[PDB]
RNA sequence: CGGUGGAACACAGUGGAGCCUUGUCCUCCGGGUUAAUGUCGCUUUUGGCAUUGGCCCCUGCUCCUGAGAGAAGAAAUAUACUGGGGAACCAGUCUUUACCGACCGUUGUUAUCAGAAAUUCACGGAGUUCGGCCUAGGUCGGACUCCGAUGGGAACGGCAACGGUUGUUCCGUUUGACUUGUCG
């Protein structure tokens, strides 16, 4: 089919950008969890901001993320869904996950099982 | 009510940083009404007598370990700062700092055109274009 | 001509540790009692499945039960099968997450056997949530849950910086 | 950087030639009222549908031009939408006594992977309505609505080029004063 070339020289600028993205995601998640465990929604427009800036960096470097991150974050307001509104299933569709802002992220789960994403398949992925 | 605030994250952030300043001014007024200079007694005074006013107050004692340890460990990982310091490379480190974000940094105003801005340390909650928020 | 290029993609650095399913051992002593009880429920009458033992086997009822509607029953136990094909992954990446924010003492048990496709093909979906309030079953459920089947969280309990994880995916390019 | 002193208030500043779809006193779409006709249900009569005819619907201001600045209470809290600014606000798309609204059409682009799909191709599932076989309501076809894990994406959304405006295009000046030369 073609040529099989596997390079492990990772580039320094891509490592800098992904460390920046991962640091923003970690600080937003830790703000959200440290606020959520203790008391009510104090600075929930704050951490979301980081995620939004994170996604804007994903516009600049043109990089892609795993569907775990994009499944965690929202699409319109770009907030973390670690505490969502409601989860409904088999309500004449497949699945529905409601949020506080009203934007839902649903999944076709009632069609068939054993469907995996392209990054979750057996051999398509090499860690580190 | 809650849906109309978080329609735009920027405007909700502006409303939050305005509400923190208004709550700080109300805290100064209730602190002069308290006539107690101790802040640890002041926080318990607000918890006893003003429940709704206490809800939007920041917690700096919580803010220091949740930010400083992550920031220092991220810089120790990113700039390759290890126990071996004699293999350092300064130009690529300054290029990485030009590529790294300052969201969550402890930073100090050491020199300024205004004589009152100097001496201020603070941790970033958001980076603006031409101002700075600590 | 096709050429394969490896593209660097940022991973969720803690999803492996957030999906560290709990340590379960000496598990064939448990499926005997569990399967015998579930079959003895499922034999007689579909109303008599749920009159002596109150169990919910629909995920919408699991969310509505853990939302905060019923707060009396504090010890509530859950059984979820992993390492099993024909099981949806979207629910499975959100079942141990939604039980963490529940204020009730919810005890998740991960069943490790791959051959256990019976409970999914028979009852509803392959998961079981029930209450140990005054039932006889708790008289052994409290016995073994302290032994091997402990469920605790190390990942959010202490303060710790997490190292970054950048993986790389395959991409074909035709020219 | 742009325009004026050439156009005399659009008298497209004027003239001539060529071509055609031969310059249609036309048509904005759209919304409201009134009159007439035909069908369908209540039965002095009214209601709904379709056609035809008539009326009504907004120069924000100055200026020849270029341009300049004012305000978005006829649905909002941020004063139409979108993005940023530290806030007065800025940029782009727009409208302005709108007591109804109006983001014009065509072409191409969004590389590679992914996904069913990169432009209302198509495909899969659910619901409704109609027709045929048929009558414990089973199947088939057509139409509509909703959803489908991915990717900045599925949004008639973003970018670039072209005007149907009162037919298009070309050619010429309306710009001079002295000195000299010719002609009457
Ligand atoms: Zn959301």
């Amino acid at each position: 089919n073609g040529t099989l070339l596997v390079p492990p020289p990772r580039t320094i600028a891509n490592q800098d950008h992904f460390h920046r993205l991962n640091y923003l995601y970690q600080i937003s998640a830790y703000q959200t969890r440290a606020r959520q465990k203790a008391r009510t929604d104090a600075h929930t427009p704050l951490a979301r901001n980081y995620i939004k800036s994170m996604d804007l960096i994903s516009k600049k470097t043109k990089t892609s993320l795993l569907p775990t991150i994009k499944r965690t974050i929202c699409k319109k307001c770009h907030r973390l869904l670690w505490t969502p509104k409601k989860l409904e299933i088999t309500s004449d569709g497949a699945l529905s996950v409601m949020c506080g802002c009203g934007t839902v992220k649903r999944f076709n789960i009632g069609a068939d099982p054993n469907y995996r994403t392209y990054s979750e398949r057996e051999g398509n992925l090499l860690n580190s | 009510d809650y849906q109309r605030i978080n329609k735009n994250s920027k405007i909700a952030l502006r409303e939050y940083i305005n509400n923190c300043k208004k709550n700080t001014k109300k805290c100064l007024k209730l602190a002069y009404e308290n006539k107690i200079t101790d802040k640890e007694d002041l926080l318990h005074y607000i918890e006893e007598k003003h429940p709704t006013i206490y809800e939007s107050l920041p917690q700096y004692v919580d803010f220091v370990p949740m930010y400083k340890e992550l920031w220092i460990n991220y810089i120790k990982e990113l700039l390759n700062i290890t126990k071996n310091l004699k293999t350092f490379n300064g130009s690529l480190a300054l290029l990485k700092l030009s590529m790294a974000d300052y969201n969550g940094a402890l930073l100090r105003v050491t020199k300024s055109k205004n004589k009152t801005l100097i001496g201020l340390q603070g941790i970033v909650i958001w980076d603006s274009q031409k101002f700075f928020i600590m | 001509k096709r050429r394969q290029v490896y593209k660097p993609v940022l991973d969720n650095p803690f999803t492996n540790e957030a999906h560290m399913w709990p340590r379960v051992h000496d598990q064939p002593l448990i499926w005997q009692l569990l399967q015998s009880s579930i079959i003895n429920k499922l034999i007689h009458i579909q109303s008599k499945e749920n009159y002596p033992w109150e169990l919910y086997t629909d995920f919408n009822e699991i969310v509505q039960y853990l939302s905060g509607a019923h707060g009396n029953s504090d010890p509530v136990c859950l059984f979820v099968c992993n390492k099993d094909p024909d099981v949806p992954l979207v629910l499975l990446q959100q079942i141990p997450l939604l039980c963490y924010m529940a204020p009730m003492t919810v005890k998740l048990v991960q069943l490790p056997k791959s051959a256990m496709d019976t409970f999914k093909s028979v009852s509803k979906y392959g998961m079981l949530l029930l209450r140990c309030d005054d039932r006889v079953d708790k008289k052994f459920v409290s016995q073994i849950q302290k032994n091997v089947d402990l469920l605790q969280f190390p990942w959010l309990n202490a303060i710790k910086y997490r190292p970054t994880s950048v993986k790389l995916l395959k991409t074909t390019v035709p020219i």
